[PDB]
């Protein structure tokens, strides 16, 4: 039901499986050959925590009927979470 | 490191990429920590700097696949009065080893593939199948299956696994021709 | 409903427990994936103990400050929680070089 | 340095400020070089980085004009029979104090 990811600092972050499924290539890091293990040697720690709560974000506001609010994307962290969003798929 | 463009060099990363391949196409292992490796290899090299190298790696994996597909057809051909049997398991692990390469190379098969002809991985491994393995011994493989299933009426039953497990081996091997979905097992079988 | 992060000095635990849930259903959430007893580790809120009676509603965890986009953020002990590697900072272009 | 905007504290600055626009006012000495550096100084508030500190400059030197005035005010009522005496000598230096402070807040 809880997936864990490891960040290229060594970083440790659990989130449930339907949240994580919302990553178009973390469906195929799940796939594959057999709590499941991912790790990324490029993705940092800050990143990776901006898309784990970007699961978080798209889950409980999907299909919602109210106005979604906008995901706060920091200006500093957001070239690096857009290359991560881009390999992610997410 | 981190997910920025460099210059990487394809043969080296090509020949780590090799075995892995090879432990997916006839579904062996696979280390799940080499897996994600793979996986963070395979978005590098499609963005690697100063050209991607998109191209090469698709226009190599194909060599490697169709390589593949003829030393396993040579199996097939050494393997005389077994070519059914041993075709079912095989075409099964290749399914498997497909599914598990589309996983593999979702990355190109999303950003370089679909921006051009060129074919979906999971599809080129499928179509290479068809293409390299069957053209060469189409007749023979359905010989058989047609005397099976009239010898079954006729009283010899055929294994169950056996019969069913190459009647939709020709379904799946058109699921990239959304156009022709069962035209062409209806033709060459049915 | 209330979204928040459990961290234990390398870890990130994403829950979704709602207002009326307490401290013992993401104790429980805890040991559902990390097999350890409430009896064993204790969550620390910032540099506050919470008693598990008492609810997470009270304990500053209202839903405009744990949404989603940027949920809150409780110790775990079984504190020394390692920095999340802060991105490089930019320019500021106004600043005279 | 170079005459680019600068990150500068107010309070030196004004500070460093004080004491010579208490003796362009009732006329003192000040060095050449002092009265040249109060313009770099003066341009530095008003060119400040990130907010240019013109509002807060104007603002003190009111109120040091306000309270010097005042002062001024003090000393000449509590002298009696010589308020005219004091006065203009009072105004024969406020009134340079002020021209001078014309040039030296000049930017």
């Amino acid at each position: 039901m809880y997936v864990k990811l490891i960040s290229s600092d060594g970083h440790e972050f659990i989130v449930k499986r339907e949240h994580a499924l919302t990553s178009g290539t973390i469906k195929a890091m799940l796939s594959g050959p057999g709590t499941n293990e991912v790790n990324f040697r490029e993705i940092p720690s800050h990143v990776l925590s901006k898309v784990c709560m970007y699961f978080t974000y798209k889950v409980r506001y999907t299909n919602s009927s109210t106005e979604i609010p906008e995901f706060p994307i920091a200006p500093e962290i957001a070239l690096e979470l857009l290359m991560a969003a881009n390999f992610l798929d997410c | 490191t981190s997910l920025k463009p460099r210059v990487v060099d394809f043969d080296e990363t090509w020949n780590k990429l090799l075995t892995t391949i090879k432990a997916v196409v006839m579904l062996e292992y696979v280390e799940r920590a080499t897996w994600n490796d793979r996986f963070s290899d395979i978005y590098a090299l499609c963005v690697a700097y100063p050209e991607p190298l998109g191209e090469r790696l698709y226009t190599e994996t194909k060599i490697f696949l169709e390589n593949h597909v003829r030393h396993l057809h040579k199996r097939v051909l050494e393997s005389e009065e077994q070519v059914l049997v041993m075709y079912h398991r095989y075409w099964e692990e290749y399914s498997k080893g497909a599914d598990y390469m589309d996983c593999l190379y979702r990355y190109l098969n999303t950003q370089f593939i679909k921006k051009n002809p060129l074919m979906e991985i999971g599809e080129l491994a499928l179509d290479m199948w068809r293409k390299l393995m069957v053209e060469p011994l189409q007749a023979i493989l359905i010989r058989m299956l047609l005397r099976e299933i009239k010898n079954d009426r006729g009283g010899e039953d055929p294994n169950q696994k056996v019969i069913h497990g190459v009647i939709n081996s020709f379904v799946h091997v058109e699921q990239y021709k959304k156009k022709f979905p069962l035209k062409f097992y209806q033709e060459i079988f049915e | 409903d209330v979204f928040l992060m459990i961290r234990r000095h390398k870890t990130t635990i994403f829950t979704d427990a709602k207002e009326s849930s307490t401290v013992f259903e993401l104790k429980r959430i805890v040991e559902g994936i990390l097999k350890r007893p409430p009896d064993e580790q204790r969550l620390y809120k910032d540099d506050q103990l919470l008693d598990d009676g008492k609810t997470l509603g009270e304990c500053g965890f209202t839903s405009q400050t744990a949404r989603p986009q940027a949920p809150a953020t409780v110790g775990l002990a079984f504190l020394c929680i390692e920095p999340f590697s802060s991105p490089p900072e930019l320019p500021d272009v106004m600043k005279p070089q």
